[PDB]
């Protein structure tokens, strides 16, 4: 969706952007990986372990 | 030149939206050649039918709220954005919608003309509440390419300007999502060749295969510039 | 400034005798704004003639400004 | 109305008339410039990226003013005096201030600078161009060590330019950035790793060879090729490119005894308050350093992990360090607190 | 919703107020966009008053920034639901935790100096997803006044106006609701009497050659600001105790 | 209006009655009513000239077809209301 | 932990992933660090910030254009702004600015009137703030006349 | 010329000069209508008289003498 | 060197400085060019060094002092020493909105200090 | 404000004589950078005086100022705004280059102005001291200047003068480094 | 659709080498699709002859220096790679180089066979300093496309490679550079459009408008498997 300029970062020294956008990509992650088990209709008890 | 042309090998339609297309054999580079020159025409250029306008009686705008109606109009407007639909014969076609009762109001409610496809019958529209709620709604779909805009469209027509007639942005084009993966191809003698997969997600309808067809048209009719004219 | 240059160009664009009163009388070329009984001063000495060239005048300038594109153009303003 | 025949005539009437760019605050005369103006369906005005600099203009909300100069008078004053081409040097030291920053530098760094053999090592080009094609073909990289042969073109006693064919042992970036510089300029310039410090002379060279219309074409064209590249490299921000010393602990532990001993000096009523806040700020500001100084060692000359014949040691290639060495962004002591120790602050009184 | 939390979103969303929160729990008795009731449980209703609490929702209203308030239902109709409870959403929050914006895929890369210092490069796919869209509620009012030379009108009938113009006022001179208008549109019709003006000779001239005599009746309308579009919402008349009320009024 | 040189010295009694083109005797502004220049007050035009272009205060002379009038009415200068600043 | 949960993910440790050029569907050299980020779009609009005037009202007092967008504002050219051109040696677009463009009653609509004309002739005169000026320091009883050529 | 002005600069000298020489030359264009030596290439009057200083057609000595010439020759058709 | 602009005559020359008065440099020495072409009594000075402040009010237009700062006190100077300003400076043309005594200007300007030598 | 370029030439031989700032062990100002674009007075040669080497008007360009260093020159008379006997403003001569054009002024242009906010501007927009000990890093003779030292117990030349001066002498007799030794300061040698 | 075409606008050859090329209107986002894939095969994929093999006698290996010879052997194959030959009727020639004497060694001292043509005679080999010196060589010269090193070519094929064989990279690719720009191109209503602009240098023999039309050709022969 968004490009953004690496070289506001280091001179900035707000690296908290980093780790909200890694783990952001993590939460998203999970989130994909949910969406697919939702699109299959696996079952109520594999999603419950997940 | 060792002219080589590739032949459209599998289709395999995972679902009506989700289509893998495999191609072979394309010769050493032509695969990422076509396969982005490609995908770029299909994200824009792709042509499809969507929802241009809308009339609900007892409603002038589309920032109101009607009552025995869970979603607010804007909400209305949003879920027929996203309404999948295929008109066979007209470019242009009026769907009428009235729904009572109790009940999740779904695409199917939608009176379907003669040659018109609604592709996700359950497709959410309204949640009725109330059941002595009624709402009646006329639906214009058109058929069109790229994304239209209701603010690029309130600054141009406008002769019939009729107060309680609801604009609505068209989202025309079909292709949702579109990925190319290259392999390599192995003939007897040429194992530089390469198989080109084009993992492509569309709203409903637009054919895979009739898609690409048209997507490849449109690239070679912009190379008649090239070379028919030097 | 435009208004007032665009009108002497077709103020002269008329008749001799049709310029003379009506200008005459509005105080364009003239020195004193006169009405219409007040241009028997100068030489028409009329009342009912003065009236008549005045109007006459003013007829041609409307076509003059309905040709150049004015008329309606410039009536909103 | 905005009729169709009224854009026709606008883009007819402002075509050779320059307008006067404005921001706050004005300190010097090229906080106002003048441009050719373009124009542009949508609100924002486009400023050049090499002029940002004059204006200290950083697109994080930044606004600017428009001026019309109306007569003809004040047209050739903004074409003449005021024009960003015609004003280069800063008035306050003999100096170009329209240097490339940012991105720009980072692409220049990226494309001159050399890695150990990678694609195509010990290659052998005819011309920059063949080595554009085999870049851009994929079987060499831009930091392939590569024995070119360009041919540079060095002034003579007069106005007139001796060329010169030679094969040299440069990189594939390096002859195909050659291809932007003008000719009448060396090609040892360009051949060494390219940083803002650099560039800077090359646009100073280039002024004082060439003269303005050269400098003004080649400014623009490191502009281009310089975003090009940036945007071709991939580089970004990673977790892991923050690379912290391996014996901070030990550092600060060591320090952290040493000032309990003054501070034990002081218990006994020996040393004073003064004399003890001094030594404790010249351990922690010698331990600073230190920490710093082993951080940059073990970040600027990380790769040791090459091939060809056995273990070999070259600069590392840390997105991070790269940003500081070339002076694109980032410093020494902007990598300090963001893996090594923050260290000491001092007060909105001054002191620490 | 925010992807990346801290976890103060769902206090500071319910404590501002803005969101509509449950007095007591048990069961919705009925859902609609405009209002919420809920059947209170028989263990917190008291035993007096019938125990249906009914809460009417703020919907699309101006802010102080000109933008937009609305409270959207987030519950299901015959749905049970405990005290305290987020029934409603305010402006910026979801499902009563606080979302100010929006979480989207982003690269850290430079790409051709279109972020050049902070500049950032967008995709059209946010701009049709209309996510970042946002809502503007302003208000334009037209004051009547009662002056030396007499009081002003609101009539449609104003003069040099276009049937075009007129067709959105209604009889009373008022646009109708659910238009669109667009910058220079008429909202409100005002006309002014206007006194003695010493009319330039030319003027003289120029009327005497056309004739239509300069009306007293001048031309203060409200009229959309320059640039500025959107759809009428709402209309509010106020009158003084004995001036003839408008048609639209 | 194209000078070489500006000067400043001291303002005489006698200098300061030179600028002056009438004596300002009373606090009235306008009238209540018709907002019109009260007499020798702070706003009087018959003093510092006319409200509007070349029109007096009580409406005797109108337009240039009166230049350099002075109504003997109302005692008002008909000329320019540029005056109003300069006077 | 956030590694970890990549990991549950199968996205990388890194949290870089291999992106393509759309344009030419080439990768890029290298890695790019990619993820959410919760972006906010602020209260300041290009809508409510673009501002444009040739001409329009003008001040009481001083004569000059007034400020503010909500007003058709003049942008002020101020003390700062004016140096800039007395170094540049542009002397006509200062001028300008203080005369025809500004204050100058006569010299603003000749200007506009030429400008209508093609000619772009300059003809300036004095600033009507500064007759106040002057008129001002009188009102204060000291005599500050002009001594004429 | 329209981009860079060194070489224009580099004829007469004075930058300031240059504004003014170019300046006079452009008002002929445009109000005397006095026709262009190089080709306009449709280009504004101030780029043409530049254009025309740059390759050295116009001065200040050279305006002043075309100046005399033709208002002398109308001094002569008057007497 | 605008630091430097003033000097103190110590010592009286064949103009009317005698002791203690305090006159820009540049009048002083065109006042020795025409003594050493007369003779007369000589004038004997001393440079004096000042501040930025005092410097810029030490200008003999009390247009550009009045602007600068201290308006009230160097009108009262101005008015009663009954001073006049020739306006030769950029400040004081830019007040009146006249064009710039330099760059552009200084063309335009010369010849109208030649049209003001002659007549 | 009102200084300006009046003149070309004010036709005066006066200037002020120029050294390079030799700040520590890196040459912080070199005189080439000091003197560059600076109308030189006089007549300043090499060296060795028995032949000029540079002419009296001349603008310093980068080709003079590289003679310069190959022919080692110590300190240089350059005419200045100050010793300008311009009246009513500067000699073109005595300013030397426009910075900002990279050759010789023109006449007309407001200098003033533009210096006020050259030296203004870095200001406005702008808006580890542990000297224990000198350690020299050529091979050279030690040179004092403004000294005065006296032997201690220890064996130690002591220095009891405030401004004391260290020089870097090479082998044939120039200032290469410098140094500022303070006050009760131990000299190695 | 509404299918719009571009119209070949400008053709710019400021050199029979190098030719710039305008092409208006193109709809939005088809700057890039066509300049890239275009630029693709007008690199890799054009077809053409180059030098592949060479032997010279008394040369053992490419790193070696000959006596009377002012260019190392590496110099005299990089020289080689840059000469320009068409062959008419056969795939695969062979040509020989006899030079003696004091003579800067052009392509025009190779005898040329019936159906070959040196396109640059004038092209530089090598500079024989000696007059005793003289230079003898088999330059084997095949056709193909794209580009073809020679550590591509040693570990696929491992057939037949004695010792003084030269190996020397081919370039049967004729397109010396390519770049597209992509500038904004004005209707009265679309601002959308662009134009794309074909920097085009190519060497001897095929033409630049030539390539660009056989460019577009072999893409158009791919496109018949989906039909249309
Ligand atoms: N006049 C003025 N300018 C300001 C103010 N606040 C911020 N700025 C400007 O906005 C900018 C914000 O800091 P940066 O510009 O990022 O600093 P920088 O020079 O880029 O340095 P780095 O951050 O190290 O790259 C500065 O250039 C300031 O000049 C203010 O209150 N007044
Ligand atoms: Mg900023
Ligand atoms: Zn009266
Ligand atoms: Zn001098």
């Amino acid at each position: 969706d968004i490009v953004l300029n690496p070289l506001g970062v280091p001179s900035r020294m707000n690296i908290g952007q980093i780790l909200e956008t890694h783990l952001g990509m993590a939460a998203k992650g999970i989130g994909d990986k949910i969406n697919a088990m939702l699109k299959q209709q696996q079952e109520v008890a594999k999603l419950r372990e997940f | 030149t060792e002219f080589l042309k590739p032949r459209l090998v599998d289709i395999e339609q995972v679902s009506s939206t989700h289509a893998k297309v495999t191609l072979e054999p394309l010769e050493r580079g032509f695969g990422h050649t076509l396969g982005n020159a490609l995908r770029r025409i299909l994200l824009s250029s792709m042509p499809g039918c969507a929802v241009t306008e809308v009339e609900i009686d007892g409603v002038l705008h589309e920032y109101s709220t009607k009552e025995g109606v869970q979603e607010d109009i804007l909400e209305i407007l949003l879920n027929l954005k996203g309404l999948a639909v295929r008109v066979q014969g007209k470019d242009e076609v009026i769907l009428t919608l009235n729904k009572s009762g109790i009940g999740p109001v779904t695409a199917a409610d939608i009176t379907h003309d003669g040659d018109v496809e609604i592709v996700k019958p359950q497709h959410v529209i309204c949640h009725l509440t109330d059941e002595n709620a009624s709402i009646s709604m006329r639906i214009k779909v058109q058929r069109g390419r790229g994304y239209v805009p209701a603010s690029t469209r309130i600054h141009s027509e406008e002769d019939e300007r009729p107060i309680g007639r609801l604009l609505v942005d068209a989202c025309y084009s079909p292709v949702e999502r579109i990925a190319y993966n290259v392999e390599a191809a192995r003939v007897e003698q040429r194992t530089d060749l390469d198989k080109l997969v084009i993992e492509m997600e569309t709203n409903g309808t637009i054919d895979p295969e009739e898609a690409i067809r048209r997507a490849a048209t449109i690239l070679a009719e912009q190379l008649e510039a090239f070379v028919d004219l030097r | 400034d435009d208004m007032k240059q665009s009108i002497v160009k077709w103020l002269f664009e008329l008749n001799a005798k049709q310029r003379e009163v009506l200008a005459r009388r509005f105080g364009l070329l003239g020195y004193e704004a006169a009405t219409l009984e007040d241009v028997g001063r100068e030489i028409g000495l009329t009342r009912e003639r003065v009236r008549q060239i005045q109007v006459e005048g003013l007829r041609r300038l409307r076509e003059i400004l309905q040709t150049q594109g004015l008329n309606i153009e410039a009536l909103f303003l | 109305r905005e009729e169709a025949v009224v854009w026709d005539i606008l883009d007819e009437v402002i075509r050779e008339h320059p307008v006067l760019l404005n921001r706050a605050p004005t300190l010097h005369r090229l906080g106002i410039q003048a441009f050719e103006p373009v124009l542009i369906e949508g609100k924002a005005i486009q400023l050049h990226p090499l002029v940002c600099a004059a204006y200290n203009a950083d697109f994080d909300g930044d606004q600017m003013a428009v001026h019309v100069p109306l007569t003809l008078e004040a047209q050739l004053e903004a074409r003449a005096l005021m024009m960003s081409t015609n004003n280069i040097l800063s008035p306050a030291n003999g100096e170009p201030i329209i240097v490339p920053s940012q991105d720009v530098v980072l692409g220049l760094y990226y494309m001159t600078r050399d890695c150990v053999n990678a694609k195509g090592e010990g290659m052998v080009l005819t011309g920059p161009k063949e080595a554009e094609r085999l870049y851009r073909s994929g079987l060499a990289s831009l930091h392939a060590r590569v024995k070119v042969r360009i041919t540079e073109y060095e002034k003579d006693a007069n106005g007139e330019l001796v060329a010169k064919t030679s094969l040299k042992d440069t990189t594939v970036g390096r002859a195909i950035l050659w291809m932007i510089v003008p000719k009448g300029l060396p090609y040892s310039i360009v051949n060494q790793a390219l940083g803002k410090k650099a560039i800077s002379k090359m646009l100073n060279t280039c002024y004082r060879i060439l003269g303005l219309k050269p400098t003004v074409i080649f400014a623009d064209q490191i502009m281009y090729t310089g975003f090009a590249y940036a945007a071709r490299s991939g580089a970004s921000v990673g977790i892991d490119d923050m690379v912290i010393p391996e014996k901070k602990h030990e550092i600060i532990s060591e320090a952290e005894a040493e000032v309990a001993e003054i501070q034990e000096q002081f218990q006994s009523g020996l040393v004073t308050a003064g004399e003890r806040y001094n030594k404790v700020i010249d351990i922690w500001a010698a331990a600073n350093d230190r920490v710093s100084k082993a951080m940059m060692d073990n970040l600027q000359t990380e790769t040791v992990i090459n091939r060809d014949g056995q273990e070999e040691k070259q600069v590392s290639f840390n997105s991070i360090y790269m940003m500081a060495d070339s002076g694109a962004r980032g410093s020494a002591a902007q990598i300090r607190q963001l893996a090594g120790m923050r260290g000491l602050m001092a007060k909105p009184d001054g002191s620490i | 919703k925010p992807l990346v939390g801290t976890g103060m979103e769902r206090a500071v969303a319910v404590d501002s107020g803005v969101t509509a929160v449950a007095k007591r729990g048990g069961v919705v008795q009925y859902v609609d966009a405009s209002r919420i009731v809920i059947k209170v449980n028989e263990d917190e209703m008291y035993p007096g008053e019938a125990g249906i609490d009914i809460y009417n929702l703020t919907k699309y209203t101006r802010s102080n920034q000109n933008t937009c308030i609305n409270q959207m239902p987030c519950v299901s109709l015959g749905e049970p639901v405990e005290r305290g409870d987020v029934l409603a959403d305010g402006p910026s929050t979801d499902l009563g935790e606080l979302a100010l914006g929006q979480n989207m895929r982003v690269a850290f890369m430079p790409w051709n100096g279109y972020n050049f210092e902070d500049s950032i490069l967008v995709s059209e796919r946010v701009v049709q997803e209309d996510r970042f869209t946002t809502i503007h509620i302003q208000e334009l009012a037209c004051v009547s006044r009662d002056t030396k030379l007499g009081p002003e009108e609101i009539t449609a009938d104003i003069p040099n106006v276009g049937e075009a113009a007129l067709s959105k006022l209604d009889e009373s001179g008022i646009v109708y609701i659910g238009a669109e208008v667009t910058g220079g549109d008429i909202l409100v019709g005002k006309v002014t009497p206007k006194g003695e003006t010493q009319l330039t000779p030319e003027e003289k001239l120029l009327r005497a050659i056309f004739g239509e005599k300069a009306s007293d009746v001048k031309d203060s309308s409200l009229r959309v600001p320059n640039g500025v579009s959107g759809t009428v919402i709402d209309v509010q008349v106020f009158t003084r105790d004995g001036v003839e009320k408008d048609k639209r009024a | 209006e194209e000078f070489d040189a500006i000067k400043i010295a001291l303002a005489s009694p006698d200098m300061i009655r030179s600028w002056s083109f009438g004596e300002v005797k009373k606090p009235e502004t306008i009238n209540y009513r018709t907002f019109k220049p009260e007499r020798d007050g702070l706003f009087c035009a018959r003093i510092f000239g006319p409200v509007k272009d070349y029109e007096c205060l009580c409406g005797k002379y109108k337009r240039l077809k009166h230049r350099g009038v002075i109504c003997e009415k109302c005692g008002v200068e008909v000329t320019q209301t540029k005056v109003r600043r300069e006077r | 932990e956030i590694k970890e949960l990549l990991k549950l993910g199968d996205l990388p440790t890194s949290g870089q992933i291999r992106l393509y050029d759309g344009r030419t569907g080439e990768q890029f050299e290298r890695p790019v660090t990619v993820g959410y980020m919760y972006m906010l779009k602020l209260n300041h609009l290009v809508d409510d910030k673009m501002h444009a005037r040739s001409t329009g009202s003008y001040s009481l007092v001083t004569q000059q254009p007034l400020g503010g967008k909500a007003q058709f504002g003049g942008q002020r050219f101020g003390e700062m702004e004016v140096w800039a051109l007395e170094a540049y040696g542009a002397a006509y677009t200062l001028q300008e600015m203080l005369t025809v463009k500004s204050d100058d009653v006569n010299g603003r609509t000749k200007m506009y009137k030429n400008i209508v004309d093609g000619n772009h002739q300059m003809e300036p005169g004095m600033p009507e703030s500064f007759n106040v000026l002057l008129k001002e320091i009188r009102s204060l009883g000291i005599n500050i006349e002009l001594e004429d050529e | 010329a329209r981009v860079t002005v060194q070489d224009a600069v580099e004829k007469i000298g004075n930058r300031f000069d240059l504004v003014l020489v170019a300046a006079r030359r452009a008002r002929q264009m445009q109000v005397g209508g006095k026709d262009p030596l190089v080709p306009e290439e449709n280009d504004k009057t101030t780029v043409i008289a530049l254009r025309e200083i740059e390759e050295g057609l116009i001065n200040n000595q050279i305006l002043d003498v075309r100046e005399r010439q033709e208002q002398q020759e109308q001094e002569a058709a008057e007497l | 060197r605008q630091m430097l602009r003033k000097a103190t005559i110590v010592n009286a020359g064949s103009s009317d400085f005698l002791e203690g008065e305090q006159v820009e440099y540049s009048r002083v020495k065109i006042a020795n060019r025409e003594l050493e072409a007369n003779g007369k009594v000589g004038a004997t000075y001393s440079r004096d060094l000042l501040g930025i402040t005092k410097a810029s009010l030490a200008t003999e237009s009390f247009i550009s002092a009045a602007s600068f700062q201290e308006t009230t006190r160097v009108l009262t100077e101005a008015a009663v020493a009954g001073k006049r300003d020739e306006l030769r400076g950029l400040k004081e043309n830019v007040i009146v909105g006249r064009l710039i005594p330099a760059g552009t200007g200084y063309a335009y300007h010369q010849d109208r200090m030649r049209r003001r030598a002659a007549g | 404000q009102d200084l300006v370029v009046t003149e070309d030439d004010c036709g005066t031989h006066e200037g002020i004589m120029m050294t390079p700032v030799i700040e520590g062990g890196d040459v912080k100002e070199p005189l080439r950078d000091r003197v560059l674009g600076r109308v030189t007075a006089e007549d300043v040669l090499k060296p060795g005086t028995a032949d000029i080497l540079v002419p009296r008007n001349t603008l310093l360009h980068e080709q003079w100022c590289d003679l310069l260093e190959e022919n080692s020159v110590d300190a240089v008379k350059v005419r200045s705004v100050v010793s300008c006997d311009t009246d009513f403003g500067v000699c073109a001569h005595c300013y030397g280059r426009d910075l900002a054009r990279g050759h010789i002024i023109n006449k007309g242009e407001a200098i003033g102005v533009i210096a006020a906010q050259s030296i203004g501007e870095p200001g406005t927009q702008l808006t580890a001291a542990a000297e224990s000990s000198i350690q020299v890093k050529n091979k050279g003779s030690i040179k004092l200047s403004n000294v005065k030292s006296v032997v201690n117990s220890s064996g130690k030349l002591v220095i009891t003068s405030r401004n004391t001066e260290l020089k870097l002498i090479d082998e044939f007799g120039r200032t290469k480094e410098s140094y500022k030794v303070p006050y009760g300061a131990v000299l190695a040698k």
